[PDB]
DNA sequence: TTCCTCCCCTAC
DNA sequence: ATGGTAGGGGAGGAA
């Protein structure tokens, strides 16, 4: 009986305060240096996509060798012909065990090729191509490139782990047919340091991704408004559970429109509506907007932050200098530092492309050891991406990048306590621990298909979800 | 190395008990040191390989070259003592060379004078070169003996010695010869002159020469050796043999009709790290490398040294390099031990093949099948570089190492040298794959067996030699001689065939197409046209022939006799040549592979140029045996057959005869008639075209046959010899889109026009939305004007010519390239250029694309739009929409920031795709990729997109 | 007080419960009560009701299906959200004047 | 500004 | 030495 439950829910507290309260102050690390930040000037697009691979190999060789000196040691006694030694990937012969390091490179038939599209005059088509691998054909080959050589791999391990291109992990196998390996063991790089975070007066963070605003209104705008109202505490008891949420983090895909048809009309009304929402919510919460893949920002992965011009005049007071604490506008994969808890966030394209590698396409039979459907395998992919020190393995090859020279920001230097990936279809979390260091992998879902916004605690790191409908 | 050398000879081998049976691939005149056989010492050496794989050098000894002259008209000519005194006088005059003078009864090939045979004098000579001097003397009149040949005479049967032996014995090129058991003698190891395993000598009367039909049609296990070299040239200067060494030499020796080669090598100038699957003979000095390569060839004994540009670049470079390095024993690697290989530059000019200068090298005993020549003859392509032909036929664009980086790779380390070695291995395995796909050996073997010329003539001489060989064989069969006729320096031209006036327009009615099968050959075979059937009015009055029963007057007025009187030989030659085309077309009929059906279609389309060249032979004033009374008498009979078809179908399929519509012949070119039956149905238009073909073929004499070729449901008749339509053969699905002549199938038009015209025609004819077609046209005109078409689509190609009067753009460009780089295109090479912008004349304004992509010079866009793209598009869209519209077609900060940000978001997604496809292509993920495969689509594009993205980001920096 | 002609009926744009806070300066924990008593007694004409529902697991859903879901427990509060007597859907939002907030002041001055 | 040669290429 | 002729269309030069 709908009316009587309303009558019961008559709450009539009636003060709640005049007396506006204050959120608990959790401040990002002041802008010092963001490895993912490139001004549009000084971008020298002349170089090629080979300094990236050279730097990855050059930096991962030490990280793999520091582990390979102990495991597979110079006196290791594998069944026979012990390990003979290191080598240069091509300088290998015989059936003796051996181990080298090389940047794996997959070769699938469904990986879209631009030369074929040009020669077929079909360049510029929709790029649906849901998955790359060829499961029902087995034609996928997993090579192991190095400085000089290209050794194909075959065996049982390449059916256990993902083996995504661009990653550099030392392999150990037996040369079978003078061209291939028979993989026997895989060495992941050395463990990477973290920062220490002290145990102590509170904190939370509201994570949200995939707003996807547009002219069509299938509850999207209404869900966004309900979101800001719930973040205002106007939907529940006022304080002590919403008074401390501290900061919001929009994690990409905020404004979705049809580039193919609209001709830039709705891309303005969506931004005006978004700016309305920001002006309504900013006096109450600080906000950090992070560009997605479908947003007014670059398509190269180190996407630079949103421009001040995209936003309505209303927010100009926020964009004034010395107001980064209110609005942030950070680059796409960003390394926040909220009260010491180093949280690394992505828009979620890297894991999407990794799954494009591993997951099959429309097959037209069910594997348990493999055939990642989509439940936990995405968290396993993020686990690997935290093992494989770089956070975008297939960077130059399938999710395009600025052709860096002498440095790659994607390869990690220190692990973050939290690793938030965005726009994932499913919400999940795992407290992964590798090499004595543990991190927390949160996978925020889309706010369009679902309604979840995650509230991550910054003292227990036990994130909880709240579903909006 | 136990796989190189051929199968060892059987131990129990002796001249008796055995029958050496082998396939002769080559034959050349030579002198045989030893006892003269049948008073002659010269021999013809038939190199070959037997069925088991053993070499042979059969010396065919005992053949004496002869000269035919008519018996002089006198009383003493029948006195034997007079003939003996005559041969005595000749020996006095011509170095004791004339052997004898047989009296044989022959007839001439010119005209039907009657069934009586004149007496001729067969003058044998000891060495075959004497016949030239004897013929000159006979023709001028220097002989003075009883006033016999004092005036001058006409000699007969002027053909080379090798072909004379091959004609008399009955040996077609690439056929089988059986030296009978015990009739042949073996050359003793002391007097051997070759490297072959079996080196024998037989009398020409003894050997059995099988025809290439039946049990003897197979092919022996030939050994094809492909190869390639790479030279380390000084910076900026093309490799010159005198100063720039050869550093590597690949090798892919293989057996004909095999899946994979059984040898791979790379002879490198320095140490080279091992490659899997290919030995690596790494030498220390260039002299040792060249000598070991020679020893390698001698040990392998390949039969067919194929390559790509080996005739012009590789082998001449090797020979001049060995000469410059004082390697004196290198240039002897033919099947004969002590014959030096030398370069003899020869020029071949023809209307259908164009002038091109070749540097022939005489590798004795071994064929040569440089694939560049094979493709330049068989296929019309925009360019013939290795990259482009590989991309066309094999379908693969692969990296092409930079030229200047070769020196660095060589002077680096063993790893870099392995990189060079794998490049050479790819370059050398390419021609062999091309040869296996294109079926060069099989097609050329069929050609040399059908016509009769040796395999070496197929790629070094035109069609006249094939007609000459077939003619000589048939005359020999029928006791006839060919009179040596001095060339009638020139003429103007004779009459061609009629091209019916077109009823131009765009037709939505189905357009049947009725054409004759092998028109001119069928006319020749039908009305008995031939040399030995020619006649004149006087002869008819003398012999008292009857009309339409013993002779026919052709529509050109010339007389010929029916088959009752004589059976001309050109009917028989054509019968064989168009009965082999039937059995070559009975193969692609039964062929599934789509790429095999455009090679089996290049074999039926080469036996139809070889049967239409029998006509061209009679029609060629320059060149022996020109008879402009059989050739200007088929053009008539070809002009009274369309004039009769266009008058029969147009007046049978009419309303009076009980049909629905009046038929209309809207076009027709030399045999065809694009009849428009007047019905909209297609299964009924085809059903009527097939009935018309039958009825009309009923009107002509066998074998003339008019068959319903195709149909065009939509038809676009632009002009005379230019049109387009859909190609329907069955009434349920169209096969393809034909474009007969339009600027899209031309090769002197940029690829932009081809693409635009193909898409426009596709829309208009298949999709039937004219408005969508015009919208795409306007979209292109914006691209050209805003510099958004890639140079790959603006490259024009023309064939350089030997001499010019009115300067041409590509000619001035070729001169300028020669002056800039030190080497430019040669006569006969297609030159590629794009038209840059400027003020001076057009010919002064044309540049090599790689110069445009290295200096950023502004491609003239107004010129392209106006000259290249305008007139073709206007011509093909005017029939649909009328001429007027067609000519008309060619005559706040925030929103601003959304632009130049959704433009960079489109350029930085193409930049990465292109410059990572280059990495996926070269395979080299970890080091620099320097490519120069300028026939690659992405070439010229990656640099454009880079230069655009840099500028767009520089511009976006400001906001 | 309750100026319910231009607040509900002639308010023809769908009236959000936050408009009460922004106009009458009332609090949320009182604006819900005002809307409550209004639809309880004051109503005289057709008016569509839209109610939010917050659960123990913090789920916020509004469609409320008019029949039930596990409400038999787990319901903390159930506040009457906006009314839409125009009955179709789709309000529209804009810049709103602040300085009337009893929810929370963010942390910082705007400078 | 209208013919009238070269010049390239194709169609039969 | 070298198969044939018919014909379109582009560039340019002279009258
Ligand atoms: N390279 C050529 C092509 C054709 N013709 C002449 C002789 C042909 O008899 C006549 C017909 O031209 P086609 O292109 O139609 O060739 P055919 O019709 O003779 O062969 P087919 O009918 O089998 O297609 O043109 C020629 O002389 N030289
Ligand atoms: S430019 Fe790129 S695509 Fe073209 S051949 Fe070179 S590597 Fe291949
Ligand atoms: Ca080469
Ligand atoms: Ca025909
Ligand atoms: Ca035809
Ligand atoms: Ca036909
Ligand atoms: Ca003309």
């Amino acid at each position: 009986l709908t009316k009587f439950n309303e009558d019961r829910s008559l709450q009539d507290e009636n003060l709640s305060q005049p007396r506006t309260r204050v959120r608990i102050v959790d401040d990002n690390l002041y802008n010092k240096s963001n490895p993912f930040q490139l001004c549009y000037k000084k971008r020298d697009y002349g170089s090629q996509y080979y300094h990236i691979y050279q730097y990855r190999l050059k930096t991962f060789r030490e990280r793999v060798l520091k582990e390979c000196d102990k495991r597979w040691d110079a006196g290791f006694t594998l069944n026979g012909q012990l390990v003979l030694k290191k080598d240069k990937v091509l300088d290998i012969q015989g059936n003796q065990p051996c181990w080298c390091v090389g940047s794996i490179y997959c070769e699938m038939k469904y990986k879209p090729n631009v030369l074929d599209e040009v020669i077929n005059d079909t360049y510029g088509a929709p790029d649906l191509t849901k998955s790359y691998t060829d499961k029902e054909g087995g034609s996928d080959e997993i090579m192991l490139e190095d400085e000089s050589g290209r050794v194909l791999l075959v065996g049982d391990f390449i059916r256990s782990t993902p083996f995504i291109t661009g990653v550099v992990v030392g392999i150990l196998g037996m040369e079978a047919e003078a061209g291939t390996f028979q993989v026997l063991d895989i060495c992941y790089p050395t463990p990477l340091p973290q920062n220490p975070f002290p145990a102590p007066t509170r904190g939370k963070i509201a994570l949200v991704s995939g707003l996807n605003l547009n002219n069509t209104s299938p509850d999207r705008l209404l869900r966004l408004e309900i979101l800001r109202e719930f973040l205002m505490g106007r939907i529940n008891n006022k304080i002590d559970d919403i008074s401390l949420i501290g900061r919001l983090l929009i994690c990409g895909n905020s404004v979705d429109f049809d580039i193919k048809s609209v001709n830039k009309d709705e891309l303005m009304i969506s931004l005006t509506e978004f700016s309305k929402f920001l002006h309504n919510i900013l006096p109450s919460i600080s906000v950090d907007i992070m560009p997605g893949t479908n947003d007014p920002s670059d398509k190269s992965l180190p996407q630079q932050p949103f421009h001040k011009s995209l936003f309505d005049k209303s927010l100009e007071s926020y964009f004034n200098g010395s107001n980064k604490e209110i609005l942030n506008l950070v680059t796409n994969p960003y390394e926040f530092s909220y009260n010491g808890v180093d949280v690394l966030a992505v828009s979620g394209k890297n894991i999407n492309d990794i799954c494009k590698y591993v997951i099959p396409s429309n097959d037209n039979e069910g594997e348990s050891n493999d055939f990642k459907d989509d439940i936990e395998h995405r968290l396993d992919l993020m686990e690997c991406t935290m093992k494989w020190q770089n956070i975008a393995p297939t960077a130059p090859d399938t999710l395009w990048c600025y052709p860096y020279t002498d440095k790659d920001p994607f390869v990690l230097d220190k692990w973050p306590h939290v690793y938030i990936v965005a726009n994932q279809p499913y919400f999940g979390t795992r407290v992964v621990e590798i090499g004595g260091k543990n991190i927390k992998i949160i996978s925020v879902p889309e706010f369009s298909s679902t309604g979840m916004i995650i509230l991550l605690d910054l003292e227990t790191l036990e994130a909880e979800t709240v579903k909006i409908d | 190395l136990s796989s190189f050398e051929r199968k060892k000879l059987p131990t129990d081998f002796d001249p008796s008990l055995y029958d050496i049976s082998f396939q002769q691939i080559d034959a050349e005149q030579s002198v045989l040191n030893g006892i003269k056989d049948e008073n002659t010492s010269t021999v013809v050496r038939f190199f070959g390989v037997t069925s088991e794989g053993h070499s042979v050098l059969c010396n065919v000894t005992g053949f004496k070259n002869y000269l035919y002259v008519p018996a002089p008209n006198s009383s003493d000519a029948n006195d034997q003592e007079q003939i003996n005194k005559f041969v005595h006088y000749l020996n006095e005059t011509f170095d004791h060379a004339i052997d004898s003078i047989e009296v044989v009864s022959k007839q001439s090939i010119w005209g039907y004078s009657g069934d009586t045979k004149l007496p001729f004098w067969k003058i044998y000579v000891t060495y075959p070169h004497m016949v030239n001097k004897l013929r000159t003397a006979f023709e001028r009149g220097h002989l003075s003996f009883n006033s016999w040949f004092s005036n001058g005479t006409t000699t007969y049967d002027n053909i080379a010695y090798t072909l004379r032996l091959m004609v008399d014995c009955g040996i077609v090129g690439m056929s089988w010869i059986t030296l009978p058991k015990g009739k042949y003698s073996m050359i003793e190891p002391n007097n051997r002159v070759s490297s072959c395993q079996l080196e024998v000598s037989i009398n020409y009367r003894n050997l059995i020469a099988h025809p290439a039909e039946g049990d003897w049609s197979h092919t022996a296990p030939l050994r094809i050796m492909s190869f390639d070299i790479e030279c380390a040239g000084r910076i900026g200067v093309f490799p010159e043999p005198e100063y720039d060494p050869v550093i590597q030499i690949a090798n892919v020796v293989s057996i004909a009709g095999a899946k994979k080669p059984f040898i791979r090598n790379v002879f490198t100038l320095n140490t080279c790290s091992p490659i899997t699957g290919s030995m690596i003979f790494s030498h220390a000095t260039e002299e040792e490398m060249l000598s070991n390569w020679r020893n390698f060839i001698i040990k392998v004994d390949p039969d067919v040294i194929i390559g790509y540009n080996t005739t012009n670049f590789d082998i001449p470079y090797l020979l001049n390099r060995a000469k410059a390095l004082k390697v004196n024993d290198f240039p002897y690697f033919g099947r004969l031990k002590t014959v030096k290989q030398e370069i003899k530059e020869s020029v071949f000019s023809s209307k259908a093949y164009g002038t091109r200068e070749t540097k022939n090298v005489n590798i004795d005993g071994r064929l040569q099948l440089d694939l560049l020549q094979f493709i330049q003859r068989e296929y019309k392509l925009r360019s013939y570089t290795l990259n482009a032909v590989s991309a066309h036929f094999l379908g693969e664009q692969k990296e092409d190492v930079h030229y200047s980086i070769i020196s660095d790779l060589q002077n680096g380390d063993s790893e870099t040298r392995r990189r060079l070695a794998v490049y050479c291995l790819k370059d050398a395995y390419l021609p062999l794959r091309l040869m296996e796909k294109l079926m060069a050996l099989v097609n050329y073997t069929e050609m040399a067996r059908v016509t009769g010329v040796p395999f070496s003539y197929l790629l070094a001489r035109g069609q006249q030699i094939k007609v000459v060989s077939q003619l000589f064989r048939k005359c020999l069969e029928i006791d006839t001689v060919i009179p040596n006729m001095q060339s009638q320096a020139s003429d103007d031209q004779y009459e061609g065939a009629t091209v019916i006036e077109p009823i131009r327009g765009y037709y939505d009615v189905p357009i049947a197409t009725l054409d004759f099968n092998s028109l001119y050959p069928s006319i020749m075979m039908a009305h008995n046209l031939c040399y030995t059937t020619l006649c004149n009015k006087a002869t008819v009055e003398r012999l008292n022939l009857k009309i339409d029963e013993d002779y026919v007057i052709t529509p050109n007025g010339d007389y010929f006799v029916t088959t009752k009187r004589r059976r001309g030989i050109l009917p028989i030659i054509l019968d064989e040549l168009i009965s082999a085309r039937k059995r070559a077309k009975k193969d692609l009929r039964d062929e599934k592979d789509p790429f095999k059906r455009d090679v089996l279609n290049g074999r039926q389309l080469a036996l139809k140029i070889s049967a239409n060249s029998v006509y061209g032979f009679t029609g060629a004033t320059v060149g022996k045996l020109p008879c402009l009374a059989i050739s200007s008498s088929v053009t008539a009979y070809g002009r009274t057959m369309i004039l009769k078809t266009k008058t029969a179908v147009q007046e049978k399929y009419c309303i009076k005869n009980g049909y629905k519509h009046d038929a209309v012949v809207v076009y027709g070119d030399t045999d065809s008639v694009m009849v428009k039956f007047g019905t909209t149905d297609l299964k009924e238009a085809m059903d009527l075209g097939t009935e018309a073909a039958k009825y009309v073929s009923t009107l002509f004499k066998h074998p003339i046959n008019l068959e319903f070729e195709k149909a065009y449901f939509p038809y676009l008749l632009i002009n005379k010899k230019r049109y387009a339509g859909l190609f329907w053969t069955n009434p349920d699905k169209f096969d393809k889109l034909d474009q007969k002549g339009l600027a899209s199938v031309r090769r002197d038009s940029c690829s932009l026009v081809s693409i635009v015209m193909n898409k426009v025609l596709k829309k208009i004819l298949i999709e039937r939305n004219v408005d969508g077609a015009l919208a795409f046209v306007r979209e292109t005109i914006n691209d050209i004007l805003h510099n958004r078409v890639d140079i790959s689509k603006l490259i024009i190609s023309k064939t350089l010519a030997p001499n010019y009067t009115n300067p041409q753009p590509h000619a001035v460009l070729a001169e300028r390239m020669k002056r800039r780089e030190g080497v430019g295109p040669n006569v006969g090479d297609r030159v590629d250029y794009v038209i840059i912008g400027g003020n001076d004349k057009l010919y002064n304004r044309a540049e090599d694309p790689l110069f445009v992509l290295e200096n950023n010079i502004q491609v003239d866009s107004r010129y392209y739009l106006t000259n290249q793209l305008q007139n073709p598009i206007i011509s093909i869209v005017a029939p649909i929409i009328g001429d007027k519209q067609a000519n008309g077609m060619f005559v706040r900060s925030g929103e601003l920031y959304i632009k130049a940000l959704y433009d960079v978001r489109d350029l930085e997604e193409k930049y990465s795709r292109l410059w990572t496809q280059c990495q996926r292509c070269a395979g080299n993920l970890h080091s620099e990729v320097l490519c120069s495969n300028k026939n690659c689509d992405i070439f010229y594009m990656r640099v454009k997109v880079k230069k655009e993205l840099q500028e767009k980001v520089e511009q976006l920096s400001k906001w | 007080s309750y100026f319910i002609n231009e607040k509900l009926f002639t308010e023809v744009k769908p009236v959000l419960f936050t408009d009460l806070i922004h106009h009458l300066k009332i609090g949320p924990s009182m604006a819900k009560k005002l809307m409550f008593d209004y639809y309880k007694q004051t109503t005289n004409a057709k008016y569509n009701c839209v109610v939010i529902c917050c659960y123990k697991d913090q789920t916020i859903k509004i469609i409320h299906d008019l029949s039930n879901i596990p409400q038999q427990d787990s319901i903390i509060d159930c506040f009457i959200y906006a009314f839409n007597p125009m009955d179709s859907f789709i309000p529209y939002y804009d810049i709103i004047d602040q300085k009337d907030c009893l929810t929370i002041k963010n942390s910082y001055e705007l400078k």
